[PDB]
């Protein structure tokens, strides 16, 4: 479980960085 | 949008808004009782909760 | 005059844009000050381009004089005449700064009308006041100019703005409309408490959200980060090493709530300024380096002289970077 | 259990949307060496108030640095409500606060100054003064000297605009146009040492006074 | 993404490598058939293996700075030859400036063929309190020469208009300055270069003993 945990710890926090690498990118239209 | 006399009627009530967007008074206290003191107060009361009320519900309408 | 920001390709604040207007501004707004603007890289003396478009932009900014001679007046390019004349020429500078049309309306009242500096009259029309000057109508005026200030206040301070920012985008024909609709609720003196306290409590809350993130603009989250250096340190210590001690050496719930509140930790720490903003309204930055008025009836003593990063400029730092070379 | 009081302070952390907004406030302070509020004329309201009942214990010193203004400021604040309030007396209870009862924190900048002389100094002249290599001394610092020449300022411009807006007040009742009657002639001037004077009054001789 | 295509354009020159070492090392032997192959993918190569120093010319080999431009027409007489020559400053209000030189057949070509080499051959100047110079300085070129005097932060530029597009978009804002001898543009260009590196601030009277005071 706690593994499961620290594997759930990479996935929302690369997901929270391409998610804000991607806004970057868009913001950077404007 | 609108029409011509649309926006022209509304720039002629636009005009005389403007005249009179003066401190207007129709603001009339008389109520001179314990009982007229009450009911004039409850009908103004009444008259600027509706009035913006009428506000609000145009901001509606145009958020529409 | 319009004809001058047509020329000055832009808006020098031409009062009731009639809707021809508005097709003109539009055209040469977008297509001339941005093809200019844009993308040129001209030798045709940018410098001196825009040193002809700010010696143009300032003197309707200040009805008529003209500020060329005002720099030659002095042996200096500049900054020194403009910190004086706007320590105060008097009508043009104070009058406006507070509560009028710097044009000819705010001048000439002091040709004929009557505003006495510590009761006392001076009708020159370019004095130089400051430190301990009080600045007072005559009652005359004052029975007709609290009811324009407040009409001034509110109905070009409350009203067009509201009237802005919403209902807008679609139809401005219709703006129109809804501008007739609140000027008949304006007419009313309950209506204007009962505005006082409608929800203009959630646009207030709206616009600090949009201040923060003008704030976050430039690194406010960075220093709310380092004043905050720990605590994402310390969740993070929570998370792994109560992973090193419960497990793998209530854990479930404990990497629900350390996975979440860690998790957004580092977003609130690190949203880099989504703006994407349709359109940006201006405030009225009233001036507190002056001090204010008994707004009841004008008495409105000045306390001190002006600064240069808190003026009225409708040019950007930049131009004026090149007039008045501060920092 | 630990592990709970970390959730708590980790919650804590979560819910401080608010930190975000004392550090604008705080850096907004850090721009112009000026302070981020209004007063909202409550405060100034408050503190004619506070100084008018205790003119004894609320110096000028107390009262500004509660509400973190300019002296002189504050020094008209004072004024302005005191005849304000003596001009609500005369228009009945009828006052109008209309525009001042505006507390909607959009329509407004209104930066008012805590600090003084906090944009730039009074110049920067690039400029010099070598010390040997054995100096054994300690050098300053500029931030330090700064504000020190902001305090010679300050002092400076509370006595003088004490001075201009005292003289503005006992001219709240004067004469300055086409009328006067002139028969003293304040005798005065010694022009290598002036520090005493006299007057004359009018057809009869005075002196010595003054 | 920078990284990945740079990486990615060394995949395709290296299997260039491969297959170009592979044939080069069969000299041996019967020709033709395998010159075709060494033709077609060195010309491949060519292709890719230029586009790296292509990429400097308008997003990266492209910085935020700003840039302004000169050019004149040359010639020469075979018939009635002609051409144009044109040179750009770039500078970023904090002092990084550098500048450049370049000829093409029309205006618009020049400047363009100048406005991605301004970017390289950088030099950084000291300016010293943000808005003005360190201190007063005379520098020669060729036959220009140059005074630099520093002015108290409220006068402003006191320049020309070669020299004032310089020491405005390098960060100065009360420099008063006097160029004399020729009144040539391209001279006042690495004019101004050649003197505003020979400025040695404080920082730098630090070559020897003594902490040099401002005068508070």
């Amino acid at each position: 479980a706690a593994a499961a945990a620290a594997a759930a710890a990479a996935a929302a926090a690369a997901a929270a960085a391409a998610a804000a690498a991607a806004a970057a990118a868009a913001a950077a239209a404007a | 949008a609108a029409a011509a006399a649309a926006a022209a009627a509304a720039a002629a009530a636009a005009a005389a808004a403007a005249a009179a967007a003066a401190a207007a008074a129709a603001a009339a206290a008389a109520a001179a009782a314990a009982a007229a003191a009450a009911a004039a107060a409850a009908a103004a009361a009444a008259a600027a909760a509706a009035a913006a009320a009428a506000a609000a519900a145009a901001a509606a309408a145009a958020a529409a | 005059r319009f004809q001058t920001c047509r020329l000055l390709s832009g808006n020098v604040w031409n009062r009731e844009l009639t809707i021809i207007q508005r097709r003109i501004l539009r055209r040469l707004r977008n297509r001339k000050r941005s093809i200019k603007k844009r993308k040129i890289y001209p030798k045709k003396y940018l410098t001196s381009y825009i040193q002809l478009q700010t010696t143009r932009k300032l003197p309707f900014f200040y009805g008529d004089l003209p500020i060329t001679e005002m720099h030659r007046g002095t042996k200096r390019t500049s900054y020194i005449p403009f910190l004086l004349n706007l320590e105060t020429r008097f009508d043009v500078i104070p009058l406006r700064l507070y509560f009028l049309e710097t044009i000819p309306q705010a001048r000439q009242l002091i040709s004929h009308r009557r505003v006495c500096v510590n009761k006392g009259m001076v009708s020159i029309t370019h004095f130089k006041l400051s430190h301990g000057d009080i600045i007072s109508f005559q009652e005359n005026n004052a029975i007709i100019r609290g009811e324009e200030i407040r009409r001034s206040f509110y109905k070009e301070i409350l009203v067009e703005k509201i009237i802005g920012k919403l209902l807008h985008q679609p139809l401005r024909m219709w703006r129109r409309s809804k501008t007739e609709w609140f000027h008949l609720l304006k007419t009313k003196r309950g209506c204007r408490l009962l505005l006082k306290s409608r929800f203009l409590q959630q646009l207030r809350s709206s616009m600090q959200e949009e201040d923060l993130e003008r704030t976050k603009k430039f690194g406010s989250e960075k220093v709310c980060l380092g004043s905050s250096f720990a605590e994402h340190k310390r969740m993070k210590r929570n998370l792994l090493k109560s992973l090193f001690l419960s497990k793998r050496r209530i854990s479930p719930i404990v990497y629900n709530s350390s996975l979440s509140l860690y998790s957004n930790s580092t977003y609130c720490f690190a949203s880099p300024h989504k703006l994407t903003m349709k359109r940006r309204i201006k405030r009225i930055e009233l001036p507190t380096h002056y001090l204010e008025v008994n707004y009841r009836t004008p008495k409105a003593v000045v306390f001190y002289g002006p600064n240069i990063g808190h003026i009225p400029h409708d040019i950007r730092l930049k131009d004026l970077n090149l007039l008045l070379w501060s920092r | 259990i630990e592990q709970d009081n970390r959730q708590g302070r980790a919650f804590v952390d979560g819910i401080k949307q608010r930190m975000m907004e004392i550090s604008v406030l705080l850096k907004q302070v850090k721009e112009p060496g000026a302070r981020g509020s209004y007063l909202k004329d409550s405060e100034k309201t408050e503190m004619y108030r506070l100084h008018k009942e205790n003119p004894e214990v609320y110096t000028i010193e107390r009262l500004a640095k509660d509400y973190r203004i300019m002296r002189q400021r504050v020094h008209a604040i004072l004024f302005l409500k005191e005849d304000e309030e003596e001009e609500e007396r005369k228009l009945g209870r009828p006052l109008d606060d209309s525009v001042d009862r505006l507390l909607d924190e959009y329509p407004e900048f209104f930066i008012s100054h805590d600090r003084e002389f906090h944009v730039a100094s009074l110049n920067y002249k690039p400029d010099f003064k070598v010390m040997p290599e054995g100096w054994d001394g300690t050098i300053k610092d500029m931030d330090e000297v700064h504000y020190e020449i902001s305090k010679k300022e300050d002092d400076m411009l509370y006595e003088e605009f004490v001075r201009r807006f005292e003289f503005n007040k006992m001219k709240w009742r004067g004469e300055v146009m086409c009328h006067k009657y002139s028969r003293r002639r304040s005798s005065e001037g010694w022009k290598i040492t002036v520090e005493k004077l006299g007057a004359k009054g009018k057809r009869g001789a005075g002196g010595g006074w003054k | 993404e920078r990284d990945d295509i740079l990486l990615e354009k060394l995949n395709a020159i290296d299997k260039k490598l491969e297959i170009k070492l592979s044939e080069l090392d069969h000299t041996f032997g019967k020709k033709g058939k395998r010159l075709e192959e060494e033709i077609r993918e060195l010309a491949e190569d060519r292709n890719a293996l230029t586009e790296k120093k292509r990429q400097p010319l308008y997003r990266k080999g492209y910085d935020v700075h700003v840039i302004d431009v000169k050019k004149v027409c040359k010639v020469t007489k075979g018939g009635r030859v002609e051409r144009y020559t044109a040179l750009m400053v770039c500078g970023n209000y904090e002092g990084i400036i550098g500048y450049a030189k370049a000829k093409a057949e029309t205006g618009q070509s020049a400047m363009q063929k100048a406005y991605e080499k301004c970017f390289q051959n950088l030099h950084y100047v000291e300016r010293h309190e943000e808005h003005t110079i360190a201190h007063a300085i005379q520098t020669s070129y060729k036959k220009t020469k140059l005074y630099l005097w520093p002015a108290p932060t409220t006068t402003g530029m006191k320049a020309g208009r070669v020299v004032k597009t310089i020491l405005l978009l390098a960060g100065f804002k009360n420099i008063k300055s006097k160029v004399i001898g020729s009144r040539n543009s391209y001279n006042t260009v690495k004019a101004v270069l050649k003197a505003l590196n020979a400025v040695e601030t404080p920082k730098d009277v630090q070559e020897k003993f003594g902490r040099t005071v401002v005068e508070k």
